[PDB]
């Protein structure tokens, strides 16, 4: 249960993050509704493949949410963007949107499942903790392409506020006109630095190589372990 | 034991195979996965920043939420360079200009899901009480590498595709495509 | 579809390697006896007087 309450926790906080960007309710709403369809269709699913709710399949929803808000958040967001290059209609957008990232989504699902599917493949005690978070995972995600194709852009078509050439909200006066005429301005200084950072190439190469060394040296340092040992609320006291 | 211990060494190695040839499928080469597959250790880099800081093993649920931020940033990689690639296609731009405009048009939705999911697992790292060390262990790990993998990525992931063209071009590049 | 494929020949190549690398996979993994368990179960009851 108190891992129930973090899913909850976690979608109001994405709802927040989401009002920030997309500066109205309808818009965010959207990817607000995927996250519990697919959460609620992985329940499904691992009802039929035979699992069981337990920690390791609820900590596979709440992990599975960062997946399940990018589909949606990526789908939503290409609109918005198209709605502003080139001043079309919801559903123009939309249906032009889909054709231009449904072949990603796709694609993407698959390379994912490579990394978690091979989890399902450990073998003894082990496996099967692992093996709970790999199917969850991968239905979850699943779902979440599937979804991303049938309901998001009905949503989106449907429930986006048309957006015009160029209205990229600076315009608009209150705390959302600073925030978009702050990531407007902030927008530009990255590409002005990605402009400049390209033009060296070298320097940062052995910059990544370095990190390499740091992850490779962390990673051999930091220790090992199976589960947490949980304070249960209880415990044993033996006498011989 | 008992009964062969140690197996996922070779699974991440089949696994870092099979993602490879699929997104050698998805960009139609094999040199352009790279610049993608070269993202893993910027998120890498900050779960084990988080878990050694906080004092953390490498238990079964940082491993997991480890994952979860290694595909996040493979995505994120993915759809910018497929961003990149398709305007050196579909349109006829340079390298240079094909990233940039591709890099721009990705970082309004990176920054999106990284917030909304750092903040949205913020109650995990939080966390006190019953499950807690559950919640910590997966909450730390994932709080960390989407930190490194947002900022490291976005500076990075430009870098890598526009490198990787390069060492891999066949004297077609690189000035302004037509038609 | 094979006109798909023959302007994806990565692509053709890449599903080509997956399949092997399943493969091999299961050759490791698989058993290996004479036949299969083809004689059908039997149960006995044993008794003594
Ligand atoms: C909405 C977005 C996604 C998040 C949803 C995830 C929910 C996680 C639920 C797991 C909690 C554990 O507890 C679960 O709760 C349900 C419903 O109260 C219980 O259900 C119980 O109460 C009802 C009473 O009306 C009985 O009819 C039922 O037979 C009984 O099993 C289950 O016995 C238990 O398995
Ligand atoms: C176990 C047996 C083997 C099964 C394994 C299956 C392989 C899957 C790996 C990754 C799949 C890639 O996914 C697919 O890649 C191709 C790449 O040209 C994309 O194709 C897209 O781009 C090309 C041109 O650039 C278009 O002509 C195409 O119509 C379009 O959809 C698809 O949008 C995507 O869905
Ligand atoms: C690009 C594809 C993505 C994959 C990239 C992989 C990089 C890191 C991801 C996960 C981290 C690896 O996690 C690794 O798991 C095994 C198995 O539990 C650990 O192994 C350790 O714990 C277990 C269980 O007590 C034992 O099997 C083993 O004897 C011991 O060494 C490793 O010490 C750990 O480092």
């Amino acid at each position: 249960h108190e891992v129930v309450k973090t899913l909850v926790e976690a979608i109001i906080l994405v709802f927040l993050v989401m009002y920030l960007f997309l500066q109205n309710f309808r818009a965010t709403l959207i990817p607000t509704i995927a996250v519990p369809v697919v959460l609620l269709g992985t329940f499904a699913v691992l009802a039929a493949f035979g699992f069981s709710i337990n920690t390791l399949t609820m900590f596979g929803m709440v992990l599975a949410i960062g997946l399940l808000v990018d589909d949606a958040i990526v789908v939503v967001e290409n609109v918005e963007r198209v709605m502003a290059e080139e001043g079309l209609p919801p559903k123009e957008a939309t249906r032009k949107s889909m054709g231009q990232i449904q072949g990603a989504l796709v694609g993407i699902a698959m390379v994912l499942s490579a990394v978690f599917v091979p989890m399902a493949f450990f073998g003894g005690s082990t496996g099967a903790i692992y093996r709970q978070f790999s199917i969850t995972i991968v239905s979850a995600m699943a779902l979440s392409v599937l979804v991303a194709l049938i309901l998001t852009p009905a949503l989106c078509a449907t429930m986006l506020k048309p957006i015009a050439k160029g209205d990229h909200g600076e315009g608009k006066k209150g705390f959302f006109g600073w925030f978009n005429r702050m990531f407007e301005k902030s927008t530009h200084h990255y590409t002005d630095s990605v402009g400049g950072i390209l033009r060296s190439t070298g320097r940062y190469l052995v910059l990544y190589l370095i990190i390499v060394v740091g992850m490779a040296y962390l990673f051999v340092r930091l220790p090992s372990s199976f589960l947490p040992d949980e304070d249960q609320g209880v415990f044993m006291t033996m006498v011989q | 034991e008992r009964l062969s211990g140690n197996q996922a060494p070779s699974l991440y190695a089949i696994s870092l195979i099979v993602v490879f040839l699929c997104l050698a499928a998805l960009y139609e080469s094999w040199s352009i996965p790279f610049s993608v597959m070269l993202v893993v250790p910027l998120g890498v880099i900050g779960a084990l920043l988080a878990a050694t800081f906080r004092g953390l093993t490498n238990d079964v649920y940082f491993q997991v939420g480890l994952l979860t931020t290694i595909g996040l940033s493979a995505k994120n990689a993915i759809l910018i360079v497929e961003f990149a690639k398709d305007l050196m296609d579909k349109e006829g731009k340079g390298l240079i200009e094909a990233t940039l405009d591709a890099v721009r048009m990705r970082l309004r939705p990176i920054l999106m899901t990284s917030l909304a999911f750092i903040l949205g697992v913020m109650p995990l790292v939080i966390s006190t009480g019953a499950g807690s060390g559950a919640q910590n262990a997966v909450g730390t790990g994932v709080m960390g590498g989407m930190v490194t993998a947002t900022v490291l990525a976005i500076f990075f992931v430009p870098v890598f595709f526009v490198v990787v063209r390069r060492r891999f071009s066949r004297k077609n590049e690189d000035i302004e495509h037509s038609h | 579809m094979p006109n798909f494929f023959i302007d994806r020949p990565i692509f053709a190549w890449v599903i080509a390697i997956i399949i092997m690398l399943a493969g091999g996979l299961a050759i490791l993994k698989l058993p290996v006896a004479q036949y299969p368990t083809i004689a059908p179960p039997a149960v006995t009851i044993s008794a003594s007087y």
